[PDB]
RNA sequence: UCGACCAGGCU
DNA sequence: ACTACT
DNA sequence: AGTAGTTATGCCGGTCA
């Protein structure tokens, strides 16, 4: 359901970090805890935003017209 | 030791197996 | 029992409620939208001709 | 609509957003919470119709209820919880703020009252400014226990000419209590005056609390290390006190109490052990909670919670039950199929030894359920039956 | 514009019963052995350890109405002490015999006195600034 | 509502500047009243927090499954290994004045559900309108504009 | 649906003034100024500065009710000194301080790397 | 939706409505409707 | 689980063993040793209500089996494996619950009835009921803009598909009296 | 230099840790709020959708487009359409962006905030440029599309402030602390055994002299020296989110003098 | 103009 | 599910 | 025995002539 642009709590941009994070996991084979710190997501308000997103949009796309 | 006992965390593997096969609405279907 | 000892009536309104530590014990915050639906039949008196004409 | 007070007349105040807003203290009479309750409103149509409302059923008039010859609206939640805090001898307030607090009271005669303390720093005490809300001529006196015109424990309550002299202000003083600060101000000064009293007492306390803040978390539910160990044994010992009573009953060495079976007389003793036990486990923790504890602080003001709560949360839940008897033998001579027949021990008839902080065990859990589900049931029957009677 | 009581006492003991900023104190008079004292004190803006020579006073002034801030940088100041409160006297108990006791409340912080010579002094009036030095 | 039979409606909304904050700059999305805890005795709520607050920092899915070997004591160790007070509580500042709050406030994430039932689908009002046919009385239903 | 436009928080609505000064009758030489379309940001700040003018016998401010961006400020000053003036100074005073602060912050910032 | 599919009815105060011991493992202890048909509607 | 004491090398013990299990996760990773396998290989059995009457069951397979020869002060307080007649063992207690309840975090820490409400409330919530919502013409429907999976979970959720189709968001929550609103 | 001083500790392109000293709490705070709420910025605030066949709904997308940060360096020289005299809007008051995406690739085509295309005349000035801090330089994944999924939009960024909507805020979080060693007693720590052991010490404890028992309670002690840290979303350079804040708040204080003036007339 | 019956959900 | 009356 | 009468308030899909 697409990454939220900016965190509800503090508003820090986070729309960009999606793809970067998904890599630091798959490719750079890191752990969420670090991948997040790597992307500069300090406090939990920003952390919880990415760590918890459920990119449903993908299953959506997979439909057709 | 493919015959040692089986602790806590283990049971889950089994539970997973159950749902793999039967699924959350078996009853209605069967 | 359902038409005479009690009945549905005109000039009534209902919605969710929520406290407000800023109203006097006996006030009742009314949503503007509701204030604009519910009405009162005031009679034209030299005392209020002006106020009333203004509202009309 | 159960009594007069479920339908009172209020003054309109047209406002934004979509929800009827009401003053917290008129909360009880209607029995409304904000879980989503809805309320109806009827607008009078005649010149006399409205007269009947304003003159006969206006919220200020309804304040002191004839149902039980005492007031039916008091101070609650935040305001109650906070009014206590703002009161404690320990509570001192400085100029900058005392000034705002004064301003907040709509009647304040624009007379900064003399600081109880001038000495190094000019300070005002909670009891002081709160008294600015309290009108003149209001005389009140109480005495709880160790009360003594110099109440060392800051007990009772002594107010003179509308000024707090001593004692913490909590429920017994400003709640819908009988000798209430309210029951008095109404009678003494009039429905009108007392009506605006909720108004001020709230605006001041409410304000103060906004800045002082207040909260609560698991941290408030864990009892001190030894005070815990101490509890476990208080349960353990009561466990044996019951174990014995059991063997002593298996040897046929019991005195069937007149009018009771051996078994009837057996359980009676049993149960009285576990409860008597639990209650102590509780009073143990309850006393081990310092005054900084928030859950305790609420129980002190009387805004929310009670003994039993602190108990089942930090000490020991207690013995579940159904129709009186402890959990029965739904299964042939046993509670669950994880037990061996004819087991009467507590860890089988439904004694939940664990606290809520600790977490019930699969058995404790299912028994508690069984117990709960019974409440929900009659709660749902008690209601329709209650209703028909009322009609 | 005058005092109503004066004397030095000695702190029998100071007690903080569940009170982080206030202690209740009690001391005897270094004169009449009838003059007792109990007083609540903000031991944060004026600490007090048992066994001390404190000079107590009273009087209805400092040389009332709406209170004013300092500005008194240069003003009158019966402030010749290190702790001055203001409160009201609520009860005038008769500890029998010819020993009288008066009670004062300073917006919460209480106090009790004894003896019997402020017969035309310790007025029952609300006035009463309490002062303490040393 | 939370997942502990802890229902409630909004009663006002505030913006970051008015909201109380922690020196770290974090601010709440909700503010629930301490009072709806004591009597409800729904400690799990309090824990789901301490747990989810850690899990947010650690990036490791928190396990709040039924009967496990987890404890408030363990969780507090980890939340301490992260620099924050052990029990959740944090110092906070009153957004209007910026001064501190004499009290510390339980803070941290908690799963909240937005259930159906929104005021603007309920708020209803009538002043004369549709009338039934047999009865000649006001029809029924907000939909039908009844009374 | 019953929500007021956000811009009502700051745009002075059809015929309103930022200030409206009315003489408090309760006590002598004191007034109440209503700040329209304004909030704590301004209130608490003017309240604080105002609490320095040693000729200011009283000074507080409240936000009547959250729903509305507006607050009342009550100022009382020693005789002969008019409060309206007190308000002025307290204001300039604030501005001046903010000016210094702007400069000073800028300085420190120029004297930086990264 | 899951919950609705694993739902039970019990056409018909006291005995039936309550949570039995034999109910352990077969029916949910906590999930039941409030009031009226309380304990009469069960969930597997 | 079947416990038959068939341990010529010790006491009574669960038929299923670490090999049987590691043999299952083998098939999991491959996405041949199903459930039916655990069943026909007489490892687990279907106990109806009636039969339940005549059997003895252990909770934790572990704890309720080995001998007894200290204890954590924070953990709760479990009874014991006071038995040897153990015919069967509970796969996992948490399975006494049902779909609804299975989402409640730490239910074993709430007052029994609390759990009953959250059970009927989660049914009023809003989420993503299906991924094909975009294509359905159902009268009325609510989809949450940005669903999040919960920070605190239940091993049980996994099978309920909660993390994939959540119904709520993790909000930074403060418990405090503030404006009194 | 003169009144309330500063001493910038660390400082980068996104954050500006610093120590505001010799200031009033009132002020320290007001500034904090102002930085969050009233500094003017430019953000999309009108989306005319011509075509959309994504899985997202029009307003879902429109929403996002608003939070997407945009250049606001020279925002001070753009007008609020509400003040500009055109009927509706112009280059004197707005920036118009364009978005057009089509799934050509047989593999999920990604719409980024880098695909926004200014159309209105910028009249030469830093404004309306999709701020990108992304490593690949795409910044903010607006949305995804499949096969023949198209998305044709038009945007109209306008000047605004937090109070109207958050999308206009430039700050996004702001650290703020003071008196790390509770010397003022502005708090009363909760605890079980020891406040000190249980309550973490702050990084700021260092930059301030510890308590030391003996000493009595310094009540005279007021409170200056605040350890703040202003982070920025980007629309404006961190230093600016501080100066501009300092300025905005100032003008506000000014308008009150000004107001008292026209009110002098009568 | 606009009804009945049934069933289900919220307080 | 409960309860009284002809 | 047989014989009837009740049962909380209020609000918010789907077939039938
Ligand atoms: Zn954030
Ligand atoms: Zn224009």
């Amino acid at each position: 359901m697409i990454v939220p642009v900016r965190c509800f709590s503090c508003g820090k941009v986070v729309g960009d970090k999606w793809e970067s994070y998904l890599n630091l996991l798959q490719e750079d084979e890191l752990d969420e805890g670090t991948a997040l710190s790597r992307l500069g997501l300090k406090r939990y308000c920003c952390r919880r935003m990415i760590l918890t997103h459920v990119d449903l949009i993908e299953k959506f796309l997979r439909y057709n017209p | 030791d493919e015959s040692a006992p089986i602790t806590a965390e283990d049971s889950w593997a089994v539970i997973s197996a159950f749902f793999r096969e039967k699924g959350l609405v078996s009853q209605q279907l069967d | 029992r359902g038409n005479l000892m009690g009945k549905r009536v005109d000039f009534s309104a209902r919605t969710v409620i929520s406290g407000d530590p800023n109203l006097e014990l006996d006030q009742v915050g009314v949503p503007k939208s509701i204030a604009k639906t519910l009405t009162y039949p005031e009679v034209v008196t030299p005392y209020n001709i002006d106020r009333l004409t203004q509202l009309v | 609509s159960l009594h007069k007070m479920s339908m009172m007349a209020h003054r309109v105040k047209v406002i934004p957003y979509s929800t009827f807003r009401l003053n917290l203290s008129v909360t009880s009479p209607y029995n409304a919470d904000f879980d989503g309750d809805e309320m109806n409103l009827h607008v009078p149509q005649s010149e006399e119709t409205r007269a009947e409302l304003s003159q006969l059923c206006a919220v200020p008039l309804q304040i002191v209820s004839p149902q039980s010859n005492k007031p039916c609206m008091g101070i609650v939640q935040d305001t109650l919880c906070g009014i206590r805090k703002l009161t404690l001898r320990d509570t001192f307030i400085e100029l900058d703020q005392v000034l705002n607090m004064l301003y907040w009271v709509p009647d304040w005669d624009g007379v900064i009252p003399t600081p109880a303390i001038i000495k190094p720093k000019p300070l005002w005490s909670g009891k002081q400014i709160l008294s600015v809300a309290i009108p003149n001529g209001i005389h009140l006196q109480r005495f709880d226990e160790g009360t003594t015109l110099l109440s060392p424990k800051d007990n009772g309550m002594l107010i003179i000419d509308g000024q707090i002299i001593f004692g913490v202000v909590e429920k017994k003083t400003v709640g819908s209590s009988n000798g209430g600060l309210i029951h008095v101000v109404t009678r003494e000064k009039g429905p009108q005056v007392c009506a605006k009293l909720f108004g001020n007492i709230q605006k001041v306390v409410n304000f103060w609390l906004l800045h002082n803040g207040f909260s609560t978390g698991i941290g408030d539910t864990i009892a001190d290390g030894p005070t815990m160990r101490e509890i476990t044994e208080t349960i353990a010992e009561a466990k044996k006190k019951v174990l014995d009573v059991t063997k002593e009953a298996q040897a046929n060495l019991l005195t069937a109490k007149h009018g009771m079976t051996l078994r009837e007389s057996f359980e009676d003793n049993v149960v009285r052990f576990l409860n008597e036990a639990r209650d102590k486990a509780g009073r143990l923790a309850e006393v081990n909670l310092k005054d900084l504890n928030n859950v305790k602080q609420m129980v002190m003001a009387g805004s929310k919670g009670s003994f039993i709560n602190i108990a089942q949360m930090s000490a020991c839940v207690g013995q579940q039950s159904v129709e009186g008897k402890r959990i029965a033998f739904g299964f042939v001579d046993r509670t669950l199929p994880h037990f061996s027949k004819d087991d009467y021990s507590p860890e089988s008839k439904g004694f939940v030894e664990n606290s809520y902080l600790r977490g019930l065990t699969p058995q404790e859990f299912f028994f508690h359920a069984m117990g709960g589900r019974e409440g929900l049931i009659d709660t749902a029957v008690k209601t329709a039956e209650t209703g028909y009677i009322q009609r | 514009s005058n005092t109503l009581f004066d004397d030095i006492f000695q702190v029998s003991e100071v007690d903080p019963g569940r009170y982080n900023k206030v202690c209740r104190i009690e001391a005897a008079s270094t004169t009449q052995d009838q003059c007792k004292l109990t007083l609540d004190i903000n031991v944060e803006l004026f600490p007090v350890a048992a066994q001390d020579s404190l000079t107590v006073t009273i009087a209805s002034s400092l040389n009332t109405r709406s209170w004013r801030p300092p500005q008194a940088g240069d003003r009158s100041l019966a402030d010749d002490y290190d702790y001055v409160m203001y409160g009201t006297a609520y009860k005038f108990e008769e500890v029998s015999k010819d020993l009288i006791a008066v009670y004062y409340s300073f917006g919460g912080l209480l106090m009790r006195l004894e003896g019997n010579y402020r017969n035309l002094n310790n007025l029952k009036q609300e006035n009463a600034y309490l002062l303490i030095r040393r | 509502a939370s997942r502990h039979g802890q229902k409630g409606t909004i009663g006002i909304t505030y913006r970051r500047e008015d909201m109380p904050f922690t020196a770290e700059g974090i601010v709440p999305d909700l503010i629930i009243n301490p009072h709806a805890i004591p009597s409800r005795m729904t400690v799990a709520h309090l824990i789901e927090c301490l747990l989810s607050k850690v899990a947010a920092l650690s990036g490791n899915e928190g396990d709040a499954s039924p009967f496990t070997d987890i404890t408030v004591e363990g969780i507090s160790k980890l939340l301490r290994e992260h620099g924050y007070q052990s029990r959740g509580f944090e110092v906070m500042y009153n957004g209007h004045t910026g001064k501190k709050l004499m009290a510390q406030i339980f803070f941290g994430p908690t799963y909240y559900q937005r259930l159906r039932h929104m005021v603007d689908d309920k708020i209803h009002a009538r002043a004369r309108g549709p009338m039934q046919v047999l009865t000649r009385q006001p029809v029924e239903g907000r939909s039908r504009d009844g009374g | 649906m019953n929500a007021p436009d956000r811009f009502e928080l700051f745009l002075l609505g059809e015929g309103e003034s930022k200030l409206k000064i009315d003489p408090d009758t309760k006590a002598p030489n004191a007034v109440v100024i209503t700040f329209e379309k304004e909030d704590h940001t301004l209130g608490n700040l003017i309240r604080a500065e105002l609490l320095n003018d040693r000729k200011v016998l009283f000074a507080a401010y409240k936000v009547e009710h959250p729903f509305f961006a507006r607050f009342k400020l009550r100022i009382q000053t020693t005789e002969g000194y008019d409060p309206k003036d007190a308000l002025k100074n307290a204001c300039n005073s604030i501005i001046n301080k903010l000016g210094a602060l702007k400069t000073n912050f800028e300085t420190e910032w120029n004297l930086q790397t990264l | 939706t899951l919950s609705h599919l694993r739902r039970t009815n019990t056409p018909i105060l006291a005995k039936p409505r309550q949570l039995h011991n034999t109910h352990w493992g077969l029916v949910c202890p906590a999930e039941t409707p409030e009031g009226q048909a309380c304990g009469l509607v069960k969930n597997l | 689980f079947i416990v038959e004491d068939d341990e010529s090398l010790g006491h009574k013990e669960l038929k299923v063993r670490k090999g049987h299990i590691a043999k299952l996760m083998a098939t999991e990773y491959q996405d041949e040793y199903t459930w039916s396998s655990l069943l026909n290989e007489g490892l687990v059995e279907y106990i109806d209500a009636e039969e339940e009457e005549s059997i003895l069951i252990a909770m934790q397979p572990e704890d309720l089996e080995p001998a007894e020869a200290d204890v954590d002060p924070a953990k709760r307080i479990r009874v014991s494996h006071h038995a040897t007649t153990f015919t069967h063992c509970e796969i996992h207690p948490s399975m006494i619950l049902g779909v609804a309840a299975s989402i409640i975090p730490f239910p074993d820490h709430n007052q029994s009835p609390r759990n009953t409400y959250q059970s009927a409330m989660g049914k009023q919530a809003m989420g993503v009921f299906l991924t094909n919502y975009n294509v359905r013409m159902d009268t009325m429907a609510n989809i949450l803009y940005y669903p999040q999976k919960p920070l605190g979970t239940t091993r049980a959720m996994e099978y309920l598909k909660f993390r994939e189709l959540p119904a709520g968001q993790n909000a930074i929550v403060a418990i405090a009296c503030y404006s009194g609103y | 230099e003169e009144g309330p001083q500063v001493k910038i500790r660390e400082a980068s392109k996104d954050n500006v840790d610093f120590i505001l000293s010799n200031v009033d709490l009132a002020m320290a705070n007001s500034l904090r709020r102002v930085m969050i709420a009233e500094i003017p910025t430019l953000a999309i605030d009108s989306v005319e959708v011509e075509t959309n066949t994504t899985v997202l709904a029009d307003e879902f997308i429109a929403h996002r487009l608003g939070l997407i940060p945009l250049q606001s360096m020279d925002i001070e020289q753009l007008e609020y359409s509400r003040d500009c005299f055109c009927e509706d809007h112009c280059d004197k008051c707005s920036v118009v962006l364009t978005l057009q995406a089509f799934g050509e690739s047989e593999s999920t085509t990604n719409v980024y905030s880098k695909d926004l295309v200014i159309v209105s005349n910028l009249m030469g000035r830093n404004i309306g440029h999709p701020i990108i801090q992304d490593k690949e330089g795409n910044g903010v994944l607006i949305c995804k599309l499949r096969k023949g999924q198209e998305l044709k939009l038009t945007c109209v960024a306008k000047k605004g402030i937090a109070k109207e909507h958050a999308k206009w805020g430039p700050a996004a979080a702001i650290e703020f602390e003071y008196d790390p060693w509770n010397k003022l007693k502005h708090t009363d720590y909760w605890y079980e055994q020891d406040s000190a052991k249980e309550w973490p010490q702050s990084k700021n404890c260092e930059y301030e002299d510890p308590p030391n028992e003996g000493d009595p309670f310094d009540y005279k002690a007021q409170a200056d020296t605040f350890y703040m840290n202003v982070e920025s979303v980007g629309s404006i350079p961190v230093d600016q989110v501080v100066v501009r804040g300092i300025d905005t708040l100032q003008k506000k204080v000014a308008s009150i003098l000004l107001a008292l003036t026209q009110m002098d007339q009568d």
